[PDB]
């Protein structure tokens, strides 16, 4: 069946200089084939993480992903005022590719 | 920080093989060694020894049961290693990956180590014909692990574990010389001579990257050129004890660019090999597969500058062909060799063998 | 069902 | 490298709209072009994908049969033909590009075209 | 008294096949039908139907992975039967053995029924040579059972169960005509003519039973006979699409019984074919095996009076040869056919096929 | 150990 | 059909005795000839067997190497050569015949020759 | 290893017209390949049963064998004065063939 990807927490508030961690639960034991995207309100999404740990070129080093079994987590070491947007967790191991329901980081 | 390790278990579950990688890169001077870990319970083989074997075999037909001329198997390299009881220390003490795996698994772990030789061929697969009811010939790498009283003992299906690996190559960093060629075809008595020049823009092309050919024709003679036809040919050279070469066209571009007599012509064509319009062609070489995943066209096999013998397995090469079609004969052509590879990631004489050689020569042509 | 196939595991420093 | 797209707008229900995605800076045989739609106030959703190197096309179960994807390899463009647009098809459709060898996420995106039904 | 039933279980331990017999006798007018029972748990299959297949295949090479010209397999007969869900009633309601097996096993049992055709060959095996690293060609019968969504679906090693059966024949009750032959070889102009007569005591001989040949020579001519040599020849006729015949001598008896000119001679020799001094001969036909156990020399393949086609597999025959050795040429010989059997117990033009035919013709000769 | 081979069972009237 | 055997008697310890079994009424290639000994006041025990059709010979672990069995196929007889007769080899040795196709028990027996050491 | 064949009872007494049943325990799960022999005092043995149930030709019908798992039993329906001898249980499925320790039927 289609692998649904559960992404929590859905909504949160943070502050400049704080740590933010977003969890992503895969319903089936996929490999590290998980990518993380960012989308500001009004713009197109933007690739941040691929293979669930590799940082995309040009992305600041504060973004860091990880894998723990089927738990995929996106971690920000030190929040900057540019990081307020919606983050999506996508798996691409099996067709169809499925996106998470989204998480918005807010002040 | 974390790394992935590959694992396969015996059907009975008491034997397991750990491998750090599945694709081993060849650097044209050294090959990445196959280092792994074998997990076993000593009471299980209360008196049997544990052996692991690395084998590369020229094969044919499917893997389970063909009602046909089934697999002609011809091993090109065989290695044996005794995981338990331990062998002497060499080659070297256990490496960092082996040490980490032993720490993870404990005293129930045993390392094994294989050094692939330099002259072994890469993993390629010939495309099966649309009429055949099974996969075609190809060369592949494979690893087995089993417990037995001796090496000559028969195989045990319920005990042994079988795992597939691959040998791959990547594009060299340095660029090569620009491929260019010329050819002249003069007529009976006139000093005027038909002359064409074709050249590429690079010597190495990535998979899916287009090829630009700069055809330059100097037809100062009195005859008229009707068409220019450009083709990309794949050369699959099979060496078992005799050398057999097979040509497969993979891309063609034709335009009705007629040339007037005593006048020049110049054009820059574009061509791109791909697999979409080549699924019905028998004898097309493809890259090796793990199970049945899709693979691109087979990458070119390059040999070191000291190419002394190296002739085993299947060797793939590519050439761009430019041909001018002239009324009443007078065909003239040039060929431009090139190499096609992926970029490097950055994160005997036995009777049956002669029979099979004749059979393959008959079948492929 | 599914057959016996190759699988993966994790390794740390 | 750009993924400029056009064709969005307003279509009567049950009609048809054709989206075109004109790529530049890369090639159609070294990449696979995907389409992703963002339902208003909802997360992203994948609808179609085309792999011009192998010749395969894929569709989502909710748009299968109604949607046909094709690419003009000479113009380096991709086309999405939508037939019988239902009420739930309204979204913003993004043209995305992913590497063919090998897939490493949708690293390049278009800019979005609004599709509406009424 | 109790009745023994043969059974085998799938590696997963769910699928099990029950068979009432392993050797099925052919009566030259009907073949004993293959009736059995398949035990399965319906929850294990969910939507996977259960199929059983009876196959007879002309084979080559060993069962495991051979590094050689591996098995040329050509199925002479294929049958498919659906154990679960139940098939329609025919052929007939379940037999007595099937009824007893279902009573013993309960509702989890399911019967399957195969009627072997009459023209199929028996089970024989060609003896491998000392130079080969694997068993030689032969024809055998086999039964498979598996669960799958469709017949065309690929087989599963963990679920399917494979079982071997045999087709055997026994000596007919009635006797045959006396095997006798004569031959004359006269010289240039003399009415005197070299004359020999040989005959057998019976037409059917059991395995290990001696053969008596009553050689009678009437040499009224002027030449001298030096020796009489008596041989027993085994004829293995392989029919795939062309009839290839191979001869193997299995017993020889020689005595220095010189014959004087213009005088008769009479003797009664004794000869016995056996396997003790025939283990080094390649191409010798042996009876089929269920395992790697020993088997006698292959029994003669008798053909009914209605010999319509009957040409498949390997057909075995025997002949006794008597030869007179004469100085400076003048060899003369007779042949006496006979049949060797056990007593009745009281209780397509595919290229690879032509290639294999050429390969077998080259190797065996 | 040994290999999963063929075996027998008993049948009565 | 009889299994006439002879050669038994008294032999000094460490010596050798040769037992010969002469068959009649059947053939040596359609049957396998076995030797079974009956220890005084003790049950039967199998010591050797020969199959002239296949060419195989078998021996018991207690008599392996010391005993050699062979058959003269032309004379339709079998021979048992016993070497280094130890103290425990005293018994009555029976020549038995069993069918080759196929084994159905030792349906014919000799008459027993006493061996003493 | 060598398959030991345990035959019990070792010694017994009977009467003319009585039934006698001799058991035979196989140490390993052999097939029906078990034969029964009879030996009078002073004579050579004599085959009675083969395949553990088939009666040898010329043997009176009162002799009957049986198999139950690995238990092989020789049964006499009505004892006659000719049946007073020693009976042996032999297995021939695996080389070496092994004989039972013997059972003597007495008055």
């Amino acid at each position: 069946s289609d692998i649904q990807m559960t992404q929590s927490p859905s909504s949160l508030s943070a502050s400049v200089g704080d740590r933010v961690t977003i969890t992503c639960r895969a319903s089936q034991s996929v490999s590290s084939a998980v990518a993380w995207y960012q989308q500001k309100p009004g713009k197109a999404p933007k690739l941040l993480i691929y293979s669930a740990s590799s940082l995309y070129s040009g992305v600041p080093s504060r973004f860091s992903g990880s894998r723990s079994g089927t738990d995929f987590t996106l971690t920000i070491s030190s929040l900057q005022p540019e990081d307020f947007a919606t983050y999506y967790c996508q798996q691409y191991k099996y067709v169809p590719v499925t996106f998470g329901q989204g998480t918005k980081v807010e002040i | 920080p974390g790394t992935r390790v590959f694992k396969k278990s015996s059907p009975n579950g008491k034997l397991t093989v750990y491998l750090g990688k599945r694709d081993f890169v060849d650097h044209l001077d050294k090959v990445d060694p196959v280092d792994g870990v074998v997990l076993v319970d000593p009471d299980y083989l209360k008196d049997r020894k544990v052996f692991v074997t690395l084998t590369v075999a020229f094969r044919y037909g499917r893997e389970d049961c063909d009602v046909l001329g089934l697999s002609f198997r011809k091993d090109l390299f065989i290695a044996n290693y005794q995981a338990f009881p331990p062998t002497p220390n060499p080659p070297r003490p256990p490496t960092r990956l082996q040490e980490r795996l032993l720490r993870k698994l404990g005293q129930h772990a045993h390392p094994f180590f294989f050094t692939i030789p330099q002259n072994l061929p890469s993993s390629v697969t010939l495309q099966p014909g649309p009429e055949d009811t099974g996969k075609a010939l190809g060369v592949d790498f494979e690893i087995r692990a089993f417990v037995a009283k001796s090496l000559e003992e028969k195989s045990h299906k319920r005990n042994s574990v079988r795992l597939v690996i691959r040998k791959v190559q990547f594009a060299p960093e340095k660029p090569g010389p620009q491929p260019s060629a010329e050819t002249t075809r003069h007529f009976l008595m006139s000093d005027r001579s038909l002359h064409l020049e074709a050249s590429l823009d690079k010597e190495l092309y990535y998979h899916g990257e287009p090829l630009n050919v700069n055809v330059h024709v100097t037809n100062n003679s009195t005859k008229t050129v009707k068409k220019i036809k450009v083709s990309v040919r794949q050369y699959a050279d099979i060496v078992l004890f005799s050398t057999a070469q097979y040509k497969v066209p993979v891309a063609q571009v034709e335009q009705d660019d007629q040339v007037s007599p005593s006048s020049t012509f110049s054009k820059v064509y574009t061509i791109t090999p791909f697999l979409a319009n080549n699924r019905e062609k028998r004898g097309l070489a493809l890259d090796g597969k793990l199970k049945h995943e899709d693979t691109n066209l087979a990458s070119s096999t390059i040999v070191k500058e000291g190419a002394n013998k190296e002739v085993l397995g299947i060797l793939v090469s590519y050439r761009v062909k430019v041909k001018l079609v002239v009324s009443r004969g007078g065909d003239v052509s040039v060929e431009l060799p090139f190499v096609l590879m992926h970029p490097k990631p950055h994160d005997y004489a036995t009777d049956d063998d002669i029979v099979f050689e004749d059979f393959a020569r008959l079948r492929l042509k | 069902s599914l057959s016996s196939c190759s699988e993966s595991s994790i390794l740390t420093a | 490298v750009q993924l400029v797209e056009s064709g969005g707008g307003l279509v009567q229900p049950g009609g048809s709209l054709r989206l075109s995605c004109a790529a530049s800076g890369f090639n159609v045989y070294s990449s696979s072009i995907h389409w992703v739609r963002q339902a208003p106030g909802k997360g992203l959703e994948w609808v179609a994908s085309i792999s011009s190197y192998y010749g395969y096309t894929y569709y989502a179960d909710s748009v299968k049969g109604r949607f046909t994807i094709s690419a003009d390899t000479s113009k380096n463009t991709a086309y999405l033909q939508m037939n019988s647009l239902r009420a739930e098809d309204t979204a913003v459709y993004y043209c995305a590009r992913s590497r063919q060898f090998w897939y490493s996420g949708l690293d390049y995106w278009g800019q979005g075209t609004l599709v509406t039904v009424s």
